[PDB]
């Protein structure tokens, strides 16, 4: 995996 | 935004759609190329190809279970492009680039067309 | 392997599947959650959720156009998860994390469950 | 985009 898009 | 994103999600979805295709699960169309048959999902074909998007948004054609493509289309070229639709991977070779670029121009697959040219413009 | 890969392909496919969903194009199922209706594509639901994969690989259930989920399921939670299936983006908020994790455990969406826990284990 | 996977 989870990231800040 | 507040959204968080799972990086492998879109690719994981594609991996599963290809496993459903390989197991012939919920496939709704048969594409016929030079007496050879390719089972697929109409939504994946639409999502990838401008030609298939036009075909399946047509009031009469959307109802067809079998779609016959132009006889000039090589079935290997189509098979290599159907695999790219479902995997994001393109098996591009010197022996098939001509047959694969001609199949991508017909299916309206701009990104395949673009790179296909680049490989020959560098081969000359 | 010899294959070349187009990085934005899988995400581009997902972008188009969501545009087909928004325009109600080739949607084949209606998911009912607390009197609210969600139109989707069975293959996308299967590709994302272990519950929907079990439902649509079942000889009797695969034929249903309408699927009613457990009454405990919040429709907002389901809507937030249906958007994640189609976009890879999860609208995770303090006000919805409990309702969204309970919806992901039911739909068998391991990656949503995993991160959902992490955000509360850090909130405590 | 195209890359070597
Ligand atoms: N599905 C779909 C789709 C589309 N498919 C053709 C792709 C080659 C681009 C184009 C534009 N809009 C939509 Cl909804
Ligand atoms: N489609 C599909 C699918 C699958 N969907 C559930 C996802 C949550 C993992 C799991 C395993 N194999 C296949 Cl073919
Ligand atoms: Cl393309
Ligand atoms: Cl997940």
């Amino acid at each position: 995996a989870w990231v800040i898009p | 935004d507040s959204c968080i994103q799972f990086t492998r999600h879109a690719s994981d979805v594609l991996l599963n759609l290809n496993r459903l295709r390989s197991r012939d699960i919920l496939t709704d169309v048969v594409i016929v190329v030079s007496r050879e048959q390719f089972r697929a999902h109409k939504t994946v074909l639409m999502a990838c190809s401008g030609l298939f998007y036009s075909i399946f948004t047509d009031q009469l054609k959307c109802n067809l279970s079998v779609i016959n493509l132009d006889p000039e289309i090589n079935p290997e070229g189509f098979c290599i492009l159907l695999d790219f639709m479902y995997t994001s991977r393109l098996n591009l070779r010197e022996g098939n680039i001509m047959a694969v670029m001609a199949t991508a121009m017909y299916l309206q697959m701009e990104h395949v067309v673009d790179t296909c040219r680049k490989f020959i413009k560098a081969s000359e």
